[PDB]
């Protein structure tokens, strides 16, 4: 007799659920079938505010007009350059908004993620602690700094042979530190609309000197980096005013605060006088070839994960291991791995070295000059 | 050689109305951008008063060697 | 027999429930496809790459047309969609994105890929066994086992060079790679990447590099890199600054910040000096692989 409280609850509650399950739908799509009709909004900086509600705003997407505010907008926010919401019939304030940033910025700040700390590599304290102490320090440990009467550093350059560590620094530095690092290959910059390259420029200092402190990392400024000409093709002159967009605000009139900079480079023989001098770069960083120490250091720690019986021949390799960059090192213990996966030995050896070692040090004849130090 | 302090000394000192406007800047994405500038430049200079209009680098706006095709 | 008919009458003002809501679904059940196919149904689409997305639900793009409308109601296409750079379909009247799109990718950069995929096996060559080795030892490996490597603690090496005679043979390498490696063959001419619009070369090795990460595995061929390929000078009066920043962004792509090994990067070059020398290093290319003219047997191979 009581089965029927089931037959009553049963048919009840998954009809009372299943209705909302499915209610619930409507609901959703609705306000997303409802949204529809809703439309977009012009966008401007506000040139100026000609009266109260009259304002002179350059479209974002193109020339200036004459328009008023709405009501609760705050008139007395809006103001000169201010980036606002505009109207597309009305062609009124449709909402002011922020400083944007571009889909540039983002790659560079909230993307490029670092790796490993700083203990990752090294081979030379030198440059390491240099850095830190111009760079990280001047942040933390700047109240004290006007103390001795000092600006904090300005900016630094990596500037060695191709493969000294350089770009390894930048990853290992934004890895440890972590604040705002925006690397920018100075390449990628790089468009074709007359001042495509003003904008992004303007865009990284302008975010970056909102959000600072930032440390700006530009891999490979030889781009930008240029030299200027007399002259050269008509494109050379985007890249110089580009190449001095830059210039001019790393010192101009508006002063870089907590934001700082390090500069990318292979070989500095190729740059502008007016960029190396100092209230733009402070103090090259010289990154050399691993030291038959440094080599032995830094080769201790690529192949310290290898199969390898007692009878890794460290002092040997290294011996023969001479003008071997940190890579052509690395390349070493890669190279040995594949006469390690060769023929069959899952355990490398003092045989798949050497060998590597100078075969790794063969090819190395067809690298003419890899050495150019700056003015 | 100290260019850009004497431009800081002078808007600091000053009187009249220092516009920094940087040669880098007149060209933009547009096709009349940079006149319309100078244009302000100019008429707020005689709107201000004795002001200095600073370039900064001209180079970025005067190169001679121009190139009208490109 | 009362609590029968009473959890009898239950069952259709149970129905009612289901029976009722069949009516609630048919409602919104068209409206919500009939108003979205006039409105999405527009083909129309004026894709929009996204620029900030403020979530104070609002976000800002720029047109096709280059032109900036900050829509307060992304519409169709949740947050995650979201993000600068990325296609979308905006209804044209509305600015109200429909659709998300695949992604850009230069129709000059496509034209990299592989259909007709060469046919030239190994024996068509002859002497070349040496490095044909190599070859092999330096991708195919590589890619078919990754796990081989790891397990005696190495890394495997990144991309080769080929250099020697012009006449030896080595685009049949590559045709012998492109047809053997399943792996997406990935054919680019140094030349090309050679353009006349300031940021084209750097585009499209970008869209190559990029092409490549999305089907991994890929072999990416770069015919005689001295296209590409030539020391950077310092001089005054005027240098060439693309075929450098090319060469410099292609740099910054092999390796540089971020690394990546989905993607073998092969280049020839009948002259491995020109090159300048923050190509070969050993990190960007590992192995410097000669192609010497060869001896008799070989040739008496070749005939
Ligand atoms: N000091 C070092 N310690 C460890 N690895 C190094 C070192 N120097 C170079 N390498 C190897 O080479 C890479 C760094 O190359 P990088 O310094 O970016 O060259 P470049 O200066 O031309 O950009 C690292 O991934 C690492 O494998
Ligand atoms: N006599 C001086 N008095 C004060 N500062 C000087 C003097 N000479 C050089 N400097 C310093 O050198 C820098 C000069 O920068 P500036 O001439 O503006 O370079 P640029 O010409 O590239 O703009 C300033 O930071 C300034 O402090
Ligand atoms: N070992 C070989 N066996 C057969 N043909 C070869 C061999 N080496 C080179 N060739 C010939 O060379 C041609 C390809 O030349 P290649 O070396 O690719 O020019 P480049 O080196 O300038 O790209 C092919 O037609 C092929 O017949």
């Amino acid at each position: 007799k009581l089965l029927e409280h089931k037959e009553i609850d049963g048919r009840l509650k998954e009809l009372r659920e299943q209705l909302k399950e499915l209610t619930k739908q409507y609901e959703k799509s609705e306000n997303d079938l409802k949204a529809l009709q809703s439309v977009g909004q012009i966008v401007g900086e506000v040139l100026k505010q000609l009266t109260e509600e009259k304002f002179i705003v350059k479209a974002t997407n193109g020339p200036r007009y004459v328009v008023g505010c709405r009501r609760q907008l705050d008139k007395s926010k809006l103001k000169p350059g201010t980036r606002v919401a505009l109207d597309m019939t009305t062609l009124t304030i449709m909402r002011y908004l922020p400083r944007e940033v571009d889909p540039l910025v983002y790659n560079m700040s909230h993307e490029d993620p670092g790796n490993v700390s700083y203990s990752e590599i090294g081979g030379l304290s030198e440059q390491i602690r240099e850095l830190r102490e111009v760079i990280e320090l001047p942040l933390t440990n700047p109240e004290l700094f006007q103390r001795v009467g000092i600006i904090p550093p300005k900016g630094c350059l990596l500037y060695g042979p191709p493969g000294t560590g350089k770009t390894l620094l930048a990853r290992a530095v934004a890895s440890q530190l972590d604040c705002n690092f925006l690397k920018v290959v100075s390449s990628s910059i790089v468009d074709k609309y007359i001042g495509e390259s003003a904008r992004l420029i303007r865009e990284m200092f302008n975010y970056a000197r909102d959000h600072q402190p930032c440390i700006i990392f530009m891999d490979e400024i030889d781009a930008i980096g240029g030299r200027r000409f007399s002259e050269g093709t008509s494109a050379d002159r985007e890249i110089q005013r580009t190449l001095m967009e830059l210039l001019n605000q790393m010192d101009g009139f508006d002063t870089l605060h907590r934001v700082k900079m390090i500069m990318a480079t292979n070989r500095p023989d190729t740059l502008d006088p007016a960029l190396l001098r100092p209230g733009r770069l402070d103090r090259k960083i010289h990154i050399d070839l691993p030291n038959e120490q440094a080599r032995l250091d830094i080769l201790k720690i690529h192949a310290g994960p290898i199969t390898k019986h007692g009878e890794i021949d460290y002092e040997a390799i290294v011996k023969l291991s001479d003008g071997f960059n940190g890579a052509d090192l690395r390349n070493v213990c890669t190279e040995a791995g594949m006469f390690a996966i060769r023929a069959d030995h899952d355990f490398v050896v003092q045989e798949d070295f050497m060998k590597a070692v100078r075969k790794v040090a063969d090819s190395k004849k067809l690298e003419s000059k890899l050495d150019y130090k700056p003015v | 050689c100290g260019k850009t302090m004497l431009a800081k000394a002078v808007a600091h000192h000053t009187t009249a109305a220092f516009i920094r406007v940087v040669g880098s800047e007149f060209v933009q994405k547009y096709l009349g951008e940079g006149p319309r500038m100078v244009r302000d430049v100019f008429r707020l200079a005689k709107e201000n008063a004795p002001a200095i209009i600073f370039i900064d680098e001209i180079d970025a706006i005067a190169t001679k060697r121009f190139d009208a095709q490109t | 027999r009362t609590r029968l008919l009473d959890s009898e009458i239950k069952i259709m003002k149970s129905e009612v429930l289901r029976v009722t809501h069949e009516l609630q679904a048919m409602k919104d059940k068209i409206k919500e496809n009939s108003e979205k196919i006039k409105v999405n149904k527009t083909l129309p689409y004026l894709v929009s790459n996204v620029i900030e997305l403020l979530d104070v639900k609002c976000a800002v793009i720029k047109t096709s047309t280059r032109q900036t409308y900050f829509l307060p109601v992304i519409g169709l296409v949740d947050a995650e969609k979201l993000k600068p750079g990325d296609l979308v379909g905006v209804n044209k009247d509305s600015y109200l994105i429909l659709e998300t799109l695949p992604t850009e990718y230069d129709s000059r950069v496509k034209a990299m890929e592989v259909d007709e995929r060469p046919t030239e096996q190994y024996s068509d060559i002859g002497g070349l066994d040496k490095q044909i080795q190599e070859l092999v030892e330096a991708i195919v490996l590589p890619m078919n086992h990754k796990e081989k490597f790891e397990n005696l603690g190495i890394q495997p090496p990144k991309g080769v060079l080929m250099y020697g005679p012009p006449g030896t043979g080595k685009t049949l390498l590559a045709r012998a790679c492109a047809a053997q490696t399943k792996a997406t063959f990935l054919k680019l001419a140094g030349p090309q990447l050679v353009q006349m619009f300031i940021g084209d070369g750097a585009k499209l090795v970008r869209d190559a590099f990029a092409l490549a990460k999305e089907k991994a595995p890929s072999i990416i061929f770069i015919d005689e890199l001295d296209a590409i390929g030539t020391k950077r000078f310092d001089s005054e009066k005027a240098g060439d600054r693309e075929v450098q920043r090319t060469m410099l962004e292609l740099l910054n792509q092999l390796d540089g910040f971020q690394p990546n090994t989905q993607v073998k990067v092969i280049a020839a070059t009948n002259r491995v000096d020109i090159l300048d020398p923050a190509l070969l290093r050993s990190g960007r290319l590992d192995r410097k692989i000669e192609f010497p003219m060869p001896n008799e047997e070989a040739r008496a191979r070749i005939m």
